[PDB]
C-alpha cells in the first residue's frame, strides 16, 4: 500500500 | 507557465514518450519536479488507481498496442494530453504564487530565508486533506496533491520543495534518510527544517531542526549521514516512488517497465550513483523481469553498497538488506548470513530510540523469523552443506553482537526474552563439533610492526563467548545473559 | 421501484431522522437492505470519506445545527435528497433484473434454484472493479458497490444477499460466522453457498457448499453454529459494518451517534438478541460515550455471552473476547484472565485450519503481549493485589490448556518456541507460595450419589502439573513439553 | 481501516 520510498 | 522547449514532447502515448520527456527535461539545468511529478501521478492514476475507461470523457483518451507476452491481444495506455497536463500545472503554480507572496522575504542573493521556507511549508500543508488515511496507495505525486488534496508522509517533503522550485527558490532540497523526508537550505545547504509528519503519530517537529535527532545517535537521521538532493537525485526520488501495486497481490506491468526504464535512464546519466537505496530499487525490479545487456541484480546490490561507503560514511542500513534479501531468496544461506552479519556491524554504532521503530521491526523478522527459517529449511536438506560450516557460525553471531552493540547507550532496550528462544533454537541448529571450530579471540597483540576467526564488541555477546561454544546450549543461562 | 410509504420519509437532514427510515423500515415485514444500505453508504461517505463540502453540486445540500461539546460552534450534515437516493436504488435494481431474468428459473412454490443463486452471485462478482485493494475502509455499502464497484469481503455476500431481495427471492439469507459470510437458501434454509473470498489470499470456493469446512472443525465454520439471518438481522449487520473511521487516529462523532443510536433501535425492537457480537459492539460504544437511561457496559457483554450460550452452543468466542477486553482496559486482572479462561475453554474443542488465522492471532497477542503485560504492571503496582492469587493462577493455566486442548487434533501445530518464553514468564510472575496453593486434580470419584481446584484436558498441559507449581521453573523443560 | 464488521 506504503513503504518508504525505494525501501527494501 | 510551461516553456515551449516541454510543450513539444506532448502528448505522451506510450511508456515510451514519458521516458522521453525525463530523458529531455533531465538535460536542462533545472528539471521541473512539478511537471515531472504530474505525468507520472497522472499515468499512475489510470494504470493503478482506476483502470476502467472512461467513454462519456471526450477529453481522455487511450492508445492501444501489442500485449508484451503471448498472453493477451492489446493493451491500453492513458494519453498525456498537453492540455489536462497543462492545466494541472498552472492551478499548483497558482495555489503557491496566490499563497504566499515573495514580495516580503528579501533574499540576500540566492539563499531563502527560514521564514519562507516555514511558509511555503504551512501552505502545502493548509491545503491537506482533513478526512484520509495517511498509509494508502498512490497519494506520492503532486497529481495526488491538485487532484485529491491527498498526500503521504514523504509525498508532503517533495511537494514543499516542488513548490518553492515554483516560487524560483532554487537553495531548498531533499534530505532523504531511509524512512524519513525533511529540507535543507540557505548557502552551502547546511540549514534544515522539519516539514512532514513520521509514523503513525501524527506527531511533528515542523519549523524544529534535525540537529537534535542527529545528535542523540537515531538511525532515523543516520548521524547526519543522510541524503542531500539535487534536483536530479530528486528526481530519482519521484520515480522510486511510482507506487506499481494495483492490489495486494497484483502489479501494473506497465508502470514496472516504466520504472525500470526510469532508473536506468537515471543510472546512464549517472545520477543513481549517490543514491544507494535507488541501486538495490533497480536491482530487485531486474531480478523479476531482467533486461538484455544490462548487468546482473547481484552486480547492481554491490553498486550500491559502494556508493553507501564512498558517499555516506557506509552508515546506511538497506544496501546490506537488500543484498541479504537476494540471497535469501535465492536460498544462499552463506552468503546471506554474511550480508546479515555486515548489517548489525553498521547499527551498532547507533542508538534506539522512539522513532528507528521501522528498522527494530527489519531486524526482528530478520533474527526471529527469517534466519530461524532458513535453519529450519536447512536442518532438511542435507537429510536428504552450510549448515556445518563455522564462518556461517560466525555470521550468525556477528549478527547477535551487532544488535547487541547497538542496544548499548540506548534510551530503550532492544532485547527481550523472546529474542532469547530464537538465539538458542539457532545455535541448536549447529552441531557442537562446528560451535567450537570459531575461534572467540579477544585480541592477541595490536597494531603492527616493522578455522575463522571472530572478535566481539558488546560486553554482553562477550559475557557469553563460552556458553555459545558448549556441546550443550544452556537454555536458561543465555536467555538471563542476553538481557539485562 | 420503491414504495410511497417509504418516499415520504424523506428528505433526512439528521441522525434522528436516518434512524427515523430504520425503525419505520423495520417495522414491515420485508425491510429494503438495498434501500437502507444505500442511506448508510450515502452518509457514511461525506462524513467520513470526503468530508469537504462541493459548493458545485445545487443537487448536494447540508444541514447546519449546533455542536455536541461545548467545542465548536456548528456542525453540517449531508441532506439525503430523495432523488439523488432513489436514483441509485434504480440503477441497482436495473444492474440486477437486466442482468438476470428468472424467466428461466422455476421456483416450485418460494424456493430458489442453486443455479439462481449461484448466478446472481455471479452477476454481482463480475460486476466487481479490477483495480482495488480489498482491505480498505468504506467499501461495505451497496453505496460502494453502484458509486465505485469497491465491495469488501463481507460486503459481497450482503450484495448478493440485498440482490435476490431485489429479484423477490425471500429465502435468501445472510450467513454469518465470527469472520466470514455466505449465502444460506432452500426450504428451511439448510442449502448453503459460498459467495465471496476469504482472507488475503483470492481463494475461493464459490459454487461450493460450507459442509467441508464445517466437518473438519475449524472456527471458521464454528462447527455449524454460524448465524443464519432474517431480513431483520441482516440489517443490524449493516449496522455493525458502518465504520466511523475517518483516520487511523481520528473518528467520525456524528457516525458514532449514528451507529449507536440505530444498536439500540435494534435492541429494543429485540432483534439483537441472536446477534453476541453486535451486543459487545454496542457494548464497548457505551464505555466511551454512555447514553442516559441505558444498562451499563458489562450488563451488555452478559447479555451477549448469554446469547452465545442459549441460541449457539456457546461456540462463539468474541463474547469472551469482548468482557476479557473491557476488565483489561479497566484494569481488572482477575476478572480479565477469567475471561480469557473462559475463551480457551471454547477454542478447546477445535482445531486450527489454514483459514482460522485470525483467531490464532487474537491468541497470540493476549498469550504473547497483553497477559505479560498486566502481569508485568503488576509486579510494580504491588512493590509501590492480584499477581497474589491463586485463582488467577488457575486461570491462567485454564487458559493455556484450551490452548493445548485446540492444538490436538489439528492439520498445522498451534504451540511454537515463541508461546513458551512467554508461558515461563508469565508463571515465573507468580510466587511459589501462590503456584501451589492450586489443587491439580485429576478426578476422585465420577458422577454423584443418592485454595482453588483446577483440572487439565490437555494431554500436553497434564503432562507439566508437576513443573508448573514447583518452586524453580524449569525453563528447559517447560519448553520441551510444550512443543511435540 | 477494515476488520470484519462487529469483530472485537
Amino acid at each position: 500500500r506504503w513503504x518508504f520510498p525505494a525501501r527494501p | 507557465g510551461l516553456k515551449a522547449a516541454q510543450k513539444t514532447l506532448f502528448p505522451l502515448r506510450s511508456i515510451d514518450d514519458v521516458v522521453r520527456l525525463f530523458a529531455a527535461e533531465l538535460g536542462r539545468e533545472e528539471p521541473d519536479l512539478v511537471l515531472l511529478s504530474l505525468v507520472l501521478g497522472f499515468v499512475e492514476h489510470f494504470l493503478a488507481v482506476n483502470r476502467v475507461i472512461p467513454t462519456n470523457v471526450p477529453e481522455l483518451t487511450f492508445q492501444p498496442s501489442p500485449a508484451p507476452d503471448p498472453p493477451g491481444g492489446l493493451t491500453y495506455f492513458p494519453v498525456a494530453d498537453l492540455s489536462i497536463i497543462a492545466a494541472l500545472y498552472a492551478r499548483f503554480t497558482a495555489q503557491i504564487r496566490g499563497a504566499v507572496d515573495l514580495s516580503l522575504y528579501p533574499r540576500e542573493g540566492g539563499v531563502s530565508s527560514r521564514e519562507l521556507v516555514k511558509k511555503v511549508s504551512d501552505v502545502i500543508w493548509n491545503s491537506l486533506s482533513r478526512s484520509y488515511f495517511k498509509d494508502r496507495a498512490h497519494i506520492q505525486s503532486l497529481f495526488s496533491f491538485i487532484t485529491g488534496t491527498k498526500l503521504d508522509s514523504s509525498g508532503v517533503a517533495f511537494a514543499v520543495v516542488g513548490a518553492c522550485q515554483a516560487l524560483g527558490l532554487r537553495d531548498v532540497h531533499l534530505a532523504l534518510s531511509e524512512d524519513h523526508a525533511w529540507v535543507v537550505f540557505g548557502p552551502n545547504g547546511e540549514q534544515t527544517a522539519e516539514v512532514t509528519w513520521h509514523g503513525k503519530g501524527n506527531e511533528d517537529r515542523r519549523g524544529q531542526t534535525v540537529n537534535a535527532g542527529v545528535a542523540e545517535r537515531s538511525w532515523l537521521y543516520l548521524k547526519g549521514s543522510y541524503m542531500r538532493c539535487d534536483r536530479k537525485m530528486e528526481v530519482a526520488f519521484m520515480v522510486c516512488a511510482i507506487n506499481p501495486s494495483i492490489d495486494l497481490h497484483t502489479d501494473s506491468l506497465e508502470l514496472l517497465q516504466l520504472q525500470q526504464k526510469l532508473l536506468w535512464l537515471l543510472y546512464d546519466l549517472g545520477h543513481l550513483e549517490r543514491y544507494p537505496m535507488a541501486l538495490g530499487n533497480l536491482a530487485d525490479l531486474e531480478e523479476l523481469e531482467p533486461t538484455p545487456g544490462r548487468p546482473d541484480p547481484l552486480t547492481l546490490y554491490h553498486k550500491g553498497i559502494a556508493s553507501a561507503k564512498t558517499y555516506y560514511r557506509d552508515e546506511h542500513i538497506y544496501p546490506y538488506m537488500y543484498l541479504a534479501g537476494y540471497h535469501c531468496r535465492n536460498r544462499n544461506v552463506r552468503e546471506a548470513l554474511q550480508a546479515w552479519a555486515d548489517t548489525a556491524t553498521v547499527i551498532q554504532d547507533y542508538n534506539y530510540c522512539r522513532e528507528d521503530e521501522e528498522i527494530y521491526k527489519e531486524f526482528f523478522e530478520v533474527a526471529n523469523d527469517v534466519i530461524p527459517n532458513l535453519l529450519k529449511e536447512a536442518a532438511s536438506l542435507l537429510e536428504a552443506s552450510a549448515l556445518q560450516d563455522p564462518e556461517c557460525f560466525a555470521h550468525l553471531l556477528r549478527f547477535y553482537d551487532g544488535i547487541c552493540k547497538w542496544e548499548e547507550g540506548s534510551p530503550t532496550p532492544v532485547l527481550h526474552v523472546g529474542w532469547a528462544t530464537f538465539l538458542v533454537q539457532s545455535l541448536g541448529r549447529f552441531e557442537g563439533q562446528v560451535r567450537q571450530k570459531v575461534r572467540i579471540v579477544s585480541g592477541t597483540v595490536a597494531g603492527t610492526a616493522r578455522g575463522p576467526v571472530l572478535t566481539f564488541q558488546s560486553e554482553k555477546m562477550k559475557g557469553m563467548k563460552e556458553l555459545l561454544v558448549a556441546t550443550k546450549i544452556n537454555s536458561s543461562a543465555i536467555k538471563l545473559q542476553l538481557t539485562a
